RNA sequence: GAGCGUCGGGCCCAUACCCGGCCGUCGCCGGCGUCGAGAGUGGACGGGAGCGGCGGCCCGCCCGCGGACGCUACGCCGCGACGAGUAGGAGGGCCGCUGCGGUGAGCCUUGAAGCCUAGGGCGCGGGCCCGGGUGGAGCCGCCGCAGGUGCAGAUCUUGGUG
RNA sequence: CGCCGUCGGGCCCGGGGGGCCACGCGCGCGUCCCGGGACGGCGGAGCGAGCGCACGGGGUCGGCGGCGACGUCGGCUACCCACCCGACCCGUCUUGAAACACGGACCAAGGAGUCUAACACGUGCGCGAGUCGGGGGCUCGCACGAAAGCCGCCGUGGCGCAAUGAAGGUGAAGGCCGGCGCGCUCGCCGGCCGAGGUGGGAUCCCGAGGCCUCUCCAGUCCGCCGAGGGGCACCACCGGCCC
RNA sequence: GGCGUGAAACCGUUAAGAGGUAAACGGGUGGGGUCCGCGCAGUCCGCCCGGAGGAUUCAACCCGGCGGCGGGUCCGGCCGU
């Protein structure tokens, strides 16, 4: 719930003077379960039905 | 050869869960540190409980927890239950009673927080009683499950209070043989 | 998954798990509910009691629709409108009182429970029930029909 | 700094309490071994004095021409004789319940009515005799293994059995010893204690296992002789 | 939330190495070679790492700056030691030891100097 | 008597029993104190009075800059009893084959796949790694995903040779 | 009454060798024997340093020693051979197979529990009295896009929240302090909380009580804690309510 | 000229070894052969000190200068709750 702030980059990879708060997405909790399950069957809706 | 006795030996308690859950396994390695280094009993039970399954968690409705805190001399602990804790529409009053589960639901938060309640987890349970001291443990009915009415000692035999399988209710699914007298034997 | 199975751990096995001696054929008690009178009787009965027989009158062309009243009881009966309006049935004023309609919500029959807000209250139904209009007339309220 | 060089002067009173720790622990352990000691000086004037009483009462009545019977001794060490295949059910309960699950090994049985009906129930199956002090002095000490939680434990010590059998007040080795042997008033809790004896095959070798030792085999009783069997076992 | 990163990097990670044995880590900061919690470089705060010098002659050794987070640029500071193989061995001892930046995992900062010196040297 | 009977002392050996090594399974456990500075089955105070004894003149860290290994938490360590198995059911597999996202700043015309091999080994095992010889253009690891995925048998099908 | 007992009771006893995990006189705290002795405590006061060595003591170390080259040193295997002992040919039905039971000449490749639907229990994950886009629409028509993202006045509906009856249909709150009638096989009137009770019941709370160097004198404190208390999940039983 | 790799059955020759209880197999060593490894009795590695011989530059201890870690007022602000 304490959110500190990022930079925003020039075209040169140098700091400019504007500063953005960090969104509350990147405090979110980090499950490679539930993206283990969920790329599991979303990779598989992609496919032809192949060869009968 | 050693024994005419035969072989019981392995238990069947579950010992690691089965989930892969990163945040249950952060909390398993917190409560396996504490249940063997406090010589108290209320740190084994919860270890017990997060270890245990989806189904054996029944999840506390809203108005059972409130029923069991305001049971005389409770009013001054703080409650845990190792599970959910979903919202009673039922009711209408809610003290300002502390809780600390697993996955308050959403409904649930802002009628603790209006009420002025304070929640906590498991990684802030173990700072102010780690021992578990003053602190009413509970769970929801776990033989509260649908099925579990399901299961007598037959689905025929004397009536037995079972629920059968159907593929729907009505007049004209398992009604005749058996469930009257006029049609044959009443069971 | 056919990396997960019972098959892929019996092979190198020689009856595949289902027994050198009763030798799983083909179909042998029959197919589907095959013999339900004759010889599985204590399958039918004791796992399935009545499922042979009669029992009613019969009803031609059943509509699901001329006995259509999807039921209240009282827990839920606030929980139809914002509970800011109970705060302002609770604020001390007089025997003003919210009209709850049920009817907007789908609801038709109000059935009853106990315990009901002590706030006074107008219901707008369909089908009421004398139970639950013995808790109306508890706290003060009323009960109106809507047709 | 001068907090810290103020707790090094305090430093020598606690090393006194590092000293006085360590010294209660040392005056305690003294002084129970220095128990230990005439307890079995209370025991060596004891066992003298019932050894021999039964021969000094049978000499006054030998004298006074008179026959001196003795009380039929109350402690039967019992060892398992033939094996596990082939067992009737009534005989299959009885020598779980007497701790002989497999072949040659033995406990201690405490004589008694009800105890020696379960004894003609397992008649082919065990060799049994009254014992003497020298086989109950050999066994405790060679084969002496206890169990705790489960897991027979070598004795080794006498802080073994301080902790857990001492509640009655036999915290020591000899005492676990005249509790089996006189048997008392607490012969049950330390017959639990001892796991079963589980003894060697015996030097010489048997006498055809089946038949009783009435019948000039070795099964069954034998009131003395399991002296001389049980120093082949061990 | 260094064990969270632990608990998703412990397997799956890239560079982790299973062949034959044990697993290693193969991470470009870490003493020894073990995928292990105390030995790993990426999660912790407080982390110290020894390379071979590029200059051809020396140590050089990496420490995490502790001050900038999410800044991988800055966040670390490097700096060389090429001595006479004692004062070189006495220089990260007091670099770890006196102050509490890890004091765990000394002697593994310093084997590796023992040993990159002796790979060096002739 | 190398027969029959009644017997005595020896002596012989089974995967059984004792003791010891080792694996595995099961039970009961242990270490987040990596604490060379922590030491708690009882520990702080300032008071009113005291002696056992540090100073009666009978009155208040550091010569050393230093100290091994551990702990994939699904890691490791400890102690103990246990192991037979058809039909069968579960578990573990860094066992193999083939295809797909991911990764290996992987691999190779300076020789990949295969195949052969009195060559060197590893694993209890499934199977693998290494050398040599052949060939000459692609192939394998680890984390996940997906199988038309593992043969001695079916008077097996087709091919081929005795 | 005596008599017998390597008796026993550490009996005691009064003088006159072995042995004992046995060592305060100076005199006091009680008992005891006719002043010493023994002690639970203190009046005596173990006048500490363990400084050294052995070690049948928590599973072996040697701070012991030799002997041998340019054809001899060690070695393990799916290499051969000798020999002792063991040793019938595999699948299959079967009460039983080396079977005078069946199939099997020999090698290579092919080759046999799959997929869709539906139900059930079990388990992981998301939400929670709610849940679900599964059918449609919106995105620009961007290779991978036959993907993915969005809707919410698209939640129609499905399944669940409510049951029972052939059907018309009806459809789940009691407990506490008073009052009215003959206060009865007896129902009604007014407040006050609002899901009953009993036995079991993890955990939690209160804990008398003592426990740690002179002493008093005082609060924290750790741990043990008799007994007591409100009691979860759940089971056994009673009461009630709906049809 | 059905001409890539060209396995196994089976056959040919060369080499080695064996031959009365059909062959083969398990356990046990043995003999021989084979390469392999060592270098053939001539194999330890690096650590520390007290000795011998040539060269470098410290440490301390201060001054030069960079970078870093470690603390309390909230200190000097922000922001946190
Ligand atoms: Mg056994
Ligand atoms: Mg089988
Ligand atoms: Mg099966
Ligand atoms: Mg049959
Ligand atoms: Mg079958
Ligand atoms: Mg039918
Ligand atoms: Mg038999
Ligand atoms: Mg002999
Ligand atoms: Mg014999
Ligand atoms: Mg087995
Ligand atoms: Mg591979
Ligand atoms: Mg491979
Ligand atoms: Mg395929
Ligand atoms: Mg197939
Ligand atoms: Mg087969
Ligand atoms: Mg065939
Ligand atoms: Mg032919
Ligand atoms: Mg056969
Ligand atoms: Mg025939
Ligand atoms: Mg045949
Ligand atoms: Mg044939
Ligand atoms: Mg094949
Ligand atoms: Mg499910
Ligand atoms: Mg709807
Ligand atoms: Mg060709
Ligand atoms: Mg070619
Ligand atoms: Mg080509």
């Amino acid at each position: 719930c304490a959110r500190p702030l990022i930079s925003v980059y020039s075209e040169k990879g140098e700091s400019s003077g504007k500063n953005v708060t960090l969104p509350a997405v990147f405090k979110a909790p980090i499950r490679p379960d539930i993206v283990n399950f969920v790329h599991t069957n979303l990779r598989k809706n992609n496919r032809q039905p192949y060869a009968v | 050869g050693v024994d005419i006795r035969h072989n019981k030996d392995r238990k069947v308690r579950r010992k690691e869960p089965k989930s892969q859950d990163i945040y249950l396994r952060l909390l398993v390695k917190l409560y396996r540190f504490l249940a063997r280094r406090t010589n108290s009993t209320f740190n084994q039970v919860v270890l017990k409980r997060l270890f245990m399954s989806r189904t054996n968690r029944p999840p506390l409705s809203l108005s059972r927890m409130i029923r069991k805190m305001k049971l005389p001399g409770r009013e001054n602990k703080t409650a845990v239950v190792v599970g959910t804790i979903t919202d009673d529409v039922r009711v209408q009053e809610v003290p300002k009673l502390k809780v600390c589960a697993l996955r308050v639901t959403s409904r649930a938060r802002s009628r603790i927080l209006r009420a002025g309640g304070k929640i906590l987890t498991f990684d802030q349970l173990a700072l102010d009683s780690p021992k578990g001291c003053g602190t009413v443990l509970l769970s929801g009915p776990r033989k509260g499950r649908e099925v579990y009415r399901h299961f007598g000692k037959a689905p025929g035999t004397p009536h037995s209070h079972t629920k059968p399988y159907v593929r729907s209710k009505g007049r004209k699914f398992e009604r005749a043989r058996g469930r009257r007298a006029s049609r044959g034997y009443k069971n | 998954p056919s990396r997960l199975r019972k098959t892929r751990k019996l092979r190198g096995h020689v009856s595949h798990g289902h027994g050198r001696i009763g030798k799983h054929r083909k179909h042998p008690g029959g197919r589907g509910n095959a013999g339900g009178l004759h010889h599985h009787r204590i399958n039918f009965d004791k796992y399935h009691p009545g499922y042979f027989g009669k029992v009613g009158m019969k009803h031609y062309h059943l509509k699901r629709n001329q006995s259509f009243c999807p039921t209240v009881n009282l827990d839920k009966l606030w929980t139809l409108v914002s509970e800011q309006t109970r705060v302002n049935a609770a604020k001390n004023k007089t025997g003003a009182a919210p009209i709850i309609d049920v009817v907007r919500s789908g609801y038709y029959k109000v059935l009853g429970k106990g315990k009901l807000p002590k706030q006074p209250v107008i219901v707008k139904a369909k089908f009421f029930s004398r139970r639950a209009e013995e808790k109306i007339k508890s706290v003060g309220g009323a009960c109106v029909l809507v047709a | 700094p001068e907090t810290l060089k103020k707790k090094r002067r305090n430093f020598a009173e606690l090393k006194i309490k590092r000293l006085r720790k360590k010294f209660a622990q040392k005056m305690l352990r003294k002084a129970r071994r220095k128990l230990i000691y005439e307890k079995a000086k209370h025991y060596h004037k004891e066992y003298r004095q019932m050894y021999r009483t039964e021969i000094r009462m049978a000499r006054m009545a030998r004298k006074a021409g008179n026959f001196y019977v003795p009380a039929e001794p109350k402690l039967a060490f019992v060892i398992r004789i033939r094996g596990i295949n082939g067992v009737s059910p009534k005989v299959r309960k009885v020598l779980q319940l007497l701790r002989l699950r497999q072949i040659f090994n033995g406990t201690f049985v405490k004589l008694n009515k009800a105890s020696i009906n379960m004894l003609r129930i397992v008649e082919p199956y065990i060799a049994w005799g009254y014992p003497n002090l020298k086989s109950v002095n050999e066994l405790i000490y060679k084969r002496g293994y206890g169990k705790i939680n489960k897991k027979r434990i070598a004795l080794t010590d006498n802080a073994l059995i301080a902790r857990s059998l001492g509640k009655y007040g036999i915290i020591c080795m000899e005492d676990l010893i005249h509790e089996i042997y006189t048997v008392g008033k607490r012969f049950k809790e330390a017959n639990n204690f001892l796991w079963p004896f589980k003894l060697s095959s015996p030097r010489g070798g048997m006498k055809k296992k089946t038949t009783h030792f009435v019948e000039g085999g070795d099964a069954g009783n034998r009131e003395d002789q399991i002296n001389r069997l049980i120093r082949r076992m061990n | 939330s260094a064990h969270l990163q632990w608990m998703v990097v412990r397997n799956c990670s890239s560079f982790l190495i299973k062949r034959n044995k044990q697993t290693y880590s193969t991470e470009p900061n870490n003493l020894k070679a073990r995928n292990s919690f105390r030995y790993n470089g990426l999660i912790h705060r407080k982390t110290v790492g020894v390379e071979p010098a590029a200059d051809g002659k020396g140590v050089v050794v990496v420490i995490k700056r502790r001050s900038g987070q999410r800044k991988p640029a800055t966040s670390y500071v490097r700096t060389t030691i090429n001595k006479n193989a004692r004062a070189t061995l006495s220089s990260i001892r007091h670099m770890i030891r006196k102050n509490k930046y890890r004091p765990d995992l000394r002697m593994a900062a310093i084997r590796r100097a023992s040993a990159i010196l002796r790979s060096q040297k002739p």
